[PDB]
C-alpha cells in the first residue's frame, strides 16, 4: 500500500483519526453490552476535548483577525483608534501563533 | 465539539480532499470546515443525527433514508448540474445497454445487470421500482433482494448482503472482502463503476444517470456503440435521453439536522467555497474535482454549484411527490 507521513501528522489529520477512534471504541463498547475499554475511551475523549477547544479557538481568532483587518482597511476615517486596531490585530496574531503551537504539541500526548 | 461546520467523509480519499478543502478555506480567509471520518452514508447520517458531524452530500435514496426516525435530516443545499448558462437541479435515471441486441425494458428477465449500489436512485430505486410488476414479489417474510436475485441471472449490486443474496454480488469485480462493497474498493461501485460493469462485457444493462456515458466516453463513435432503453419498450441513441429515461429525479443534496443543523453556516460555507473554488475559479483547489483514479469525492465532479433549499422543505418535499411515493411503494 502507500502514504506520505507529513500529511498524516498535521494536526487536522491527527484530530480526525482520534475522533474516529473514539467512535469505533464506543461502537465496540455497544457490541458488548448486548470495562477496561472504558478507561481507554475516557482518555481519548478527554484528549479529543482539549484538541477541539484549541481548534475552536483557532477558528475564533481567524474570524476576529479577519474582521479587524477589514475594519482597518477602511482607513480614511481618529489615528489612535487606528493604532488601537493595529495593536489588536498584532496581539491576536501572536495569540494565534501560540495556540497553533499549543496544538502541534498537544497532538502528541 | 467545535462551533464551526464539520463535514462527513465516507472514505479515506474523501477525507484527503476534505483536508485540502480546510487548508484552502483557511488560506483565503473564508468560513472554516473540518472533517469527520466514517465508512458509509448511513454512518454519516447517524453521525450528523447524533451531533458528531453537521453535513454530507447524499443521493436521493439516502436523503429518503435520512429523513426517517430517529434521524430526521433535511436537504439544505442541492447540487446544480449542467452548464453555467443552462443549469439543472434534476437528473435522469436511464438504463444503458449495448447496441446490437434487441431486448427491451420488458425482456430483462434472465439477463445480467449492473447497479450503482443498494438503495441508490438511478441504480436501485428507479430500476427495481420500474420492474417490480415483473419480479413476482410476495412481500415480507421475503426481502425484495430475493425476487431481484431470481429475476436477473446475475448482477452487481454493491452493498447487497453477500450472505443471503450471493447472486446479486456474483458479477462484481472487487478483490476478496472488497467484493460487492459499498465503496470505491469495488471497481463497479457508483455511476462510473456500473457503466464499467457493462463496458467490460460483464453485464447486459447498466442502471445509471444520463450524463455518465458522456463523462466516461469522450469519442462520439464509441458512444454510438451504446443505447438506452425507453419505457415504451423501444431503443434509442444515448443522446436522446429526454425522450428515453426511466425517471426524472432531483439532484443529490447536502443534508443537515432539522433542528440545530447549522443551516446558515453550511450555506455560508458552500456559497463562499463555490465562488472561490467552483468551476474555473482557482488553479489551486477544486471543490467539484477529484484526483485521477477517484470519482465524485464529496460532490459530483460535473457539479457546477449549489442551490439553496427553501426553509419549509423536508426530505419528502425535496424528493418530490412522484419519487417519494415510489420509494414508499417499493417498500
Ligand atoms: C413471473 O411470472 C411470469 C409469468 O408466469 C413468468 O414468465 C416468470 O418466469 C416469473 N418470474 C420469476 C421471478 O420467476
Ligand atoms: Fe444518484
Ligand atoms: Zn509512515
Amino acid at each position: 500500500g502507500s502514504h506520505m507521513d507529513a500529511e498524516e501528522v498535521a494536526p487536522q489529520a491527527k484530530i480526525a483519526e482520534l475522533e474516529n477512534q473514539v467512535h469505533r471504541l464506543e461502537q465496540e463498547l455497544k457490541e458488548i453490552d448486548e470495562a477496561p475499554l472504558q478507561s481507554k475511551l475516557d482518555a481519548k475523549k478527554a484528549k479529543l476535548s482539549k484538541l477541539e477547544e484549541l481548534s475552536d479557538k483557532i477558528d475564533e481568532l481567524d474570524a476576529e483577525i479577519a474582521k479587524l483587518e477589514d475594519q482597518l482597511k477602511a482607513a480614511e476615517e481618529e489615528d489612535y483608534f487606528k493604532e488601537g486596531l493595529e495593536k489588536t490585530i498584532a496581539a491576536k496574531k501572536a495569540e494565534l501563533e501560540k495556540t497553533e503551537a499549543d496544538l502541534k504539541k498537544a497532538v502528541n500526548e | 465539539r467545535r462551533r464551526s461546520v464539520q463535514w462527513c467523509a465516507v472514505s479515506q480519499p474523501e477525507a484527503t480532499k476534505c483536508f485540502q478543502w480546510q487548508r484552502n478555506m483557511r488560506r483565503v480567509r473564508g468560513p472554516p470546515v473540518s472533517c469527520i471520518k466514517r465508512d458509509s452514508p448511513i454512518q454519516c447520517i447517524q453521525a450528523i443525527a447524533e451531533n458528531r458531524a453537521d453535513a454530507v452530500t447524499l443521493d436521493g435514496g439516502f436523503i429518503y433514508e435520512a429523513g426517517l426516525a430517529p434521524y430526521k435530516l433535511r436537504p439544505v443545499a442541492a447540487e446544480v448540474y449542467g452548464t453555467e448558462r443552462q443549469p439543472r437541479t434534476h437528473y435522469y435515471a436511464v438504463a444503458v445497454v449495448k447496441k446490437g441486441g434487441s431486448f427491451q425494458l420488458n425482456e430483462l428477465q434472465g439477463l445480467k445487470s449492473c447497479h450503482t449500489g443498494l438503495r441508490r436512485t438511478a441504480g436501485w430505486n428507479v430500476p427495481i421500482g420500474t420492474l417490480r410488476p415483473f419480479l413476482n414479489w410476495t412481500g415480507p417474510p421475503e426481502p425484495i433482494e430475493a425476487a431481484v436475485a431470481r429475476f436477473f441471472s446475475a448482477s452487481c449490486v454493491p452493498g447487497a448482503d453477500k450472505g443471503q443474496f450471493p447472486n446479486l454480488c456474483r458479477l462484481c469485480a472487487g478483490t476478496g472482502e472488497n467484493k460487492c462493497a459499498f465503496s470505491s474498493q469495488e471497481p463497479y461501485f457508483s455511476y462510473s463503476g456500473a457503466f464499467k460493469c457493462l463496458r467490460d462485457g460483464a453485464g447486459d444493462v447498466a442502471f445509471i444517470r444520463e450524463s455518465t456515458v458522456f463523462e466516461d466516453l469522450s469519442d462520439e463513435a464509441e458512444r454510438d456503440e451504446y443505447e438506452l432503453l425507453c419505457p415504451d419498450n423501444t431503443r434509442k441513441p444515448v443522446d436522446k435521453f429526454k425522450d428515453c429515461h426511466l425517471a426524472r429525479v432531483p439532484s443529490h443534496a447536502v443534508v443537515a439536522r432539522s433542528v440545530n443543523g447549522k443551516e446558515d453556516a453550511i450555506w455560508n460555507l458552500l456559497r463562499q467555497a463555490q465562488e472561490k473554488f467552483g468551476k474555473d475559479k482557482s488553479p489551486k483547489f477544486q471543490l467539484f474535482g477529484s484526483p485521477s483514479g477517484q470519482k465524485d469525492l464529496l460532490f459530483k465532479d460535473s457539479a457546477i454549484g449549489f442551490s439553496r433549499v427553501p426553509p419549509r422543505i423536508d426530505s419528502g418535499l425535496y424528493l418530490g411527490s412522484g419519487y417519494f411515493t415510489a420509494i414508499q411503494n417499493l417498500r
